[PDB]
């Protein structure tokens, strides 16, 4: 089980952004025990907000928490460079458990947004002769560093054999990611086409390869 | 100066047992509840278990019940997490988190629980940096290197993308260079992925002028110091 959060939220320095956290009556809607955690790269998570709207000692007044029914919200006013990271909501359960949300990557825009460049490679003849097949989807030069990758065999989607990396900075401050679809040489020749579909900031790029 | 330091993590084989530890300092350990929180690679925080101050009340997530056991030694300021029969899917960072607690206030009067106990505040106030558990059956293995050939599909007008697929290796450190280091401009080596096999795979790409395809030779120099394997592969365009 998991509370529901948007995958990516972004804003310019000084702007005000909001992160939603959808739960149920046995958690978020059941108690006033919603807490928020910030996780910076290479750093331990830290409490930002607890008991819906309360701030611990040393936490900036720019972080505020709110709740309406089964939904909790974290608001960040006057967005700062140091607020970048992953934000997780948590709640107490009616079973005395703790449930966390999926997380939200918060980007404080420091350069213009860029859509990804998608290059899809079919299995090489060298790999096919080794009785293996891998479709390689390279996603590069996008900003912010959050994308959704989906594969299709013909027009139907495929979740088996898919491995996607988490975006990482590509030296020039933009992010890159890669996704692989592992098949047997037989599966590869059994379907008419294969597609890698990449979604970034609501826009989508789809490249298609065929056994040729 | 309240601290939590995790230990016990590393590379372990599936079906095996594993004990994680977490040493607390800068606070009176026995007065507080303690949690274990995991984070699978590129994934979110996931609550594992909670143990009461006295170690008498234990709660485990449904995804972990039967696999893990939480315990504590209030004389040694230590928290534990014991694994029986590890699974390749148990691969994650394990965080130790203190449950915030103290007295309940009512009309400027401090109220404690039975036997000077603290009440839980329902938030995790102190966190450790984590200990990583990597479940893999694999032994040292060198990679298989395949070309990701340039074609019209990888040509973005002026330039063209080409790469090297570095498949099924173990353990983690693989290094990729292009044209013996003479090519560094446009090079990106993606992080490795840990397949169901227990082996890693990675890709390295380079952007070159479309004019050079047919004239310039491009070679990826793959390095696997743990298996003492070096592979130099020339990625040339196909027909
Ligand atoms: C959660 O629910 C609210 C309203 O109940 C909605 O407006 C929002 O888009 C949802 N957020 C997520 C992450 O699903």
């Amino acid at each position: 089980s998991a509370l529901t959060q948007p995958a990516s939220v972004s804003g310019s320095p000084g702007q005000t952004i909001t992160i939603s956290c959808n739960g149920t009556s046995s958690d978020v809607g059941g108690f006033d025990s919603v807490s928020w955690y910030q996780q910076s790269p290479g750093k331990a998570p830290k409490v930002m907000v607890f008991d819906v709207s309360h701030r611990p000692s040393g936490i900036s007044n720019r972080f505020s928490g709110s709740k309406s029914g089964n939904t909790a919200s974290l608001t960040i006013s006057g967005l700062h460079i140091e607020d970048e990271g992953d934000y997780f909501c948590s709640s107490l359960t009616d079973r005395s458990h703790r449930i966390f949300g999926g997380g939200t990557k918060v980007t404080v825009l420091g350069q213009p947004k860029a859509a990804p460049s998608v290059t899809l490679f079919p299995p090489s003849s060298e790999e096919l002769q080794a009785n293996k097949a891998t479709l390689v989807c390279l996603i590069s030069d996008f900003y912010p560093g959050a994308v959704t990758v989906a594969w299709k065999a013909d027009s139907s989607p495929v979740k088996a054999g898919v491995e996607t990396t988490t975006p990482s900075k590509q030296s020039n401050n933009k992010y890159a990611a890669s996704s692989y679809l592992s098949l047997t040489p037989e599966q590869w020749k059994s379907h008419k086409s294969y597609s890698c579909q990449v979604t970034h900031e609501g826009s989508t790029v789809e490249k298609t390869v065929a056994p040729t | 100066q309240e601290q939590l330091v995790e230990s016990g993590g590393g590379v372990v084989q599936p079906g095996g047992s594993l004990r994680l530890s977490c040493l607390a300092s800068g606070f009176t350990f026995h007065k507080y509840g303690m949690h274990w929180v995991r984070q699978a690679p590129g994934k979110g925080l996931e609550w594992v278990a909670l143990i009461s101050d006295d170690g008498m009340r234990k709660y485990h997530s449904d995804s972990m019940w039967g696999r893990v056991t939480i315990s504590r030694d209030n004389s040694k300021n230590t928290l534990y997490l014991q694994f029986s029969s590890l699974k390749v899917e148990d691969t994650a960072m394990f965080f130790c988190a203190r449950e915030a607690g103290g007295p309940i206030w009512h009309d400027d009067v401090k109220y404690y629980d039975f036997n000077d106990g603290y009440y839980n505040y329902h938030y995790m106030d102190v966190w450790g940096k984590g200990t990583t558990v990597t479940v893999s059956s694999a032994s040292t293995k060198g990679p298989s290197v395949f070309p990701l050939a340039p074609s019209s599909k990888s040509t973005s007008g002026g330039t063209a993308a080409l790469g090297c697929l570095v498949k099924d290796y173990f353990p983690e450190p693989v290094t990729v260079s292009w044209n013996s280091g003479a090519l560094t401009s446009g090079v990106h080596t993606f992080p490795a992925v840990l397949q169901s096999s227990g082996l890693y795979s990675l890709s390295s790409v380079v952007t070159v002028p479309s004019s050079s395809l047919g004239t310039q030779t491009y070679i990826c120099n793959v390095n696997h110091k743990p298996s003492n394997t070096k592979v130099d592969k020339r990625v040339e365009p196909k027909s």
